[PDB]
């Protein structure tokens, strides 16, 4: 694949569509407000394009009336916790990220969406993820917090959990 | 040859340096930091340098920050550091982070060599942790803390400098692990002052195989002098206590000092200068009877006002050969204690004194130093 451009989402309500190439959605801050916001509009067009959506306040859901399709990969990364459900909308999208440090992930994937639920320091903090394709789960730091995958939809394809726990707290 | 200089912003950047020299800027803007949320920093070829200066405390590294392929991280701030590198930051070789009168707490990949320079420390604690090369530079120190290792060793060697001008005591110094660890003291207090300096600790990890601690020279207090205490020393090889693992300090090196104590059972070689107070030294606790019996003490302008005993002699396997060394300077210890020595050798081109000896053991001296013994 050929690199595209790199999009930077602002404060404001974005429409950005992308080349008919490999592109880079960014989905940042500016000064601790987050860049995805309502009404944002995100089209990747062809080509294997990624979306990477990171901010330190909580993700709680897509925001009001965002709208994203073309983009293969969705990357998420909070300062705080995750809840999300991308089984409807994101049409194109194949692999979902997510990504927590010391904060809980309830992540509901997409039956063709590959799924990857990375937390370090999880603590106490629990991880549940349903849904997905092939679905993985990644968490270092773990001490009481539960780890539960497809209690309320099964992944689609294989499932592979790993739990490292380096305190005396029973796992 | 000179590359570009890239400014990052407020929100969440995304630079790419050249194939050139380039420099990274994550300065202020109006009063708010750049280097912020999601910033992803990718050097390049050639040797790169991120340059992250701010007015406010530096108190982590912010969530989703990667950097790669920069060579070299300087950190400045008008308060306090609190920053760990040990993780989303490829290719660092030199992360040096700077203040001045306020506090440092930095952690570095084991990869990154560290240098954390503080001036006006004055009661402000500095600990290090992990990196490569381990260097920390405080001047202006008066009751503050210096740690080097206390959670993760440096992988290579520790270099510390305290210097306190104050006559407030200097804050304990203490160093864990490290291939190699020197503690540099100074002091620096006006005439007619008295500053004692500080208690200086290193504990060695497998890899320790040489510790040097030095301090200004003891002096009293008068019109024309200004007076200094030397501070305590206490050197620990990792394997001290055990019956079985060999030990690894094989040579330590005290340029003046309090009341010292040294133990390893690697241990060979000591160098002593300035102006000492004791110092004992002790061989581990191995069950199995050591072969090698022999103690170097070169000494190079040494004046000891208290003993240098072997604590390992009297109820343990202690030295049987003590070789002396004297070089440069005369020098003066006030006792040698060494229950198991058998042969005393004073060699060197400078005199050696030893005003007083308790060796009932010996059985043969013999001086070969040029200048006399
Ligand atoms: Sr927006
Ligand atoms: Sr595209
Ligand atoms: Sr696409
Ligand atoms: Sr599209
Ligand atoms: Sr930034
Ligand atoms: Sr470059
Ligand atoms: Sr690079
Ligand atoms: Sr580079
Ligand atoms: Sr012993
Ligand atoms: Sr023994
Ligand atoms: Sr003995």
């Amino acid at each position: 694949g050929v690199s595209g451009s790199t999009l930077s989402l602002t404060t404001g309500t974005d429409t950005l569509t992308g080349t008919a190439n490999n592109d880079t959605f960014v989905a940042g801050e500016v000064a601790g407000a987050a860049t995805l916001t309502v009404g944002d509009t995100l089209s990747g067009g062809a080509g294997t394009d990624v979306l990477n959506w990171v901010q330190a306040a909580a993700v709680t859901a897509l925001p009001t009336g965002v709208t994203i399709s073309g983009i293969e990969t969705m990357n998420v990364t909070s300062g705080a916790a995750i809840t999300l459900n991308t089984s409807s909308g994101v049409t194109g999208l194949t692999a979902l990220n997510t990504n927590t440090s010391g904060a809980a992930q309830t992540v509901t994937a997409g039956a063709g969406q590959n799924l990857t639920a990375t937390t370090a320091a999880q603590a106490a903090n629990n991880v549940a993820v349903d849904g997905g394709a092939n679905v993985t789960v990644a968490s270092t730091g773990v001490t009481s917090g539960t780890t539960t995958v497809g209690a309320n939809s099964a992944a689609s394809g294989t499932v592979s959990v790993s739990v490292a726990n380096s305190s005396t707290t029973t796992t | 040859v000179s590359g570009s200089t890239l400014s990052l912003t407020t929100g969440t950047d995304t630079l790419t340096g050249t194939a050139n020299n380039d420099t990274f800027v994550a300065g202020e803007v109006a009063g708010a930091a750049t280097l912020t949320v999601g910033d992803t920093l990718s050097g390049g070829a050639g040797t790169d340098v991120l340059n992250w200066v701010q007015a406010a405390a530096v108190t982590a590294l912010p969530t989703g920050v990667t950097i790669s392929g920069i060579e070299t991280m300087n950190v400045t701030s008008g308060a306090a550091i609190t920053l760990n590198t040990s993780s989303g930051v490829t290719g660092l070789t030199a992360l040096n982070t700077n203040t001045s009168g306020a506090a440092q707490t930095v952690t570095a990949g084991a990869g990154q060599n560290l240098t954390a320079t503080t001036a006006a420390q004055a009661a402000n604690n500095v600990a290090v942790d992990g990196g490569a090369n381990v260097t920390v530079a405080s001047t202006g120190v008066t009751s503050g803390t210096t740690t080097v290792g206390a959670n993760s060793a440096a992988s290579g060697t520790v270099s510390v400098s305290v210097a306190n001008s104050s006559t407030t005591t200097t804050g304990a110094i203490a160093v864990t692990g490290g291939t190699a660890v020197t503690v540099a003291q100074t002091a620096g207090n006006a005439v007619n002052t008295t500053l004692t300096q500080a208690d200086v600790t290193v504990t060695g990890n497998s890899s320790t195989t040489a510790v040097t601690v030095t301090q200004t020279a003891a002096a009293t207090a008068g019109a024309t002098v200004a007076g200094r205490v030397n501070g305590a020393v206490t050197i620990t090889d990792s394997a001290a206590a055990s019956a079985t693992t060999a030990g690894k300090i094989a040579t330590v090196t005290l340029g003046s000092f309090g009341a010292a104590t040294i133990d390893s059972s690697a241990l060979t070689t000591v160098n002593l200068s300035g102006t000492g107070t004791s110092l004992g030294i002790g061989r581990g606790a191995l069950t199995a009877t050591p072969t090698a019996n022999t103690l170097t003490l070169n000494v190079n302008g040494l004046t000891t006002t208290g003993a240098i005993t072997d604590s390992e002699a009297a109820a343990d396997d202690g030295f049987t050969t003590i070789n002396i060394a004297g070089s440069t300077a005369s020098s003066t210890i006030a006792s040698l204690v060494a229950a198991d020595a058998t042969t005393l050798n004073i060699s060197g081109d400078a005199r050696v004194t030893i005003t007083s000896h308790t060796a009932a053991a010996l059985t043969g001296i013999t001086v070969t130093n040029s200048v006399g013994a």
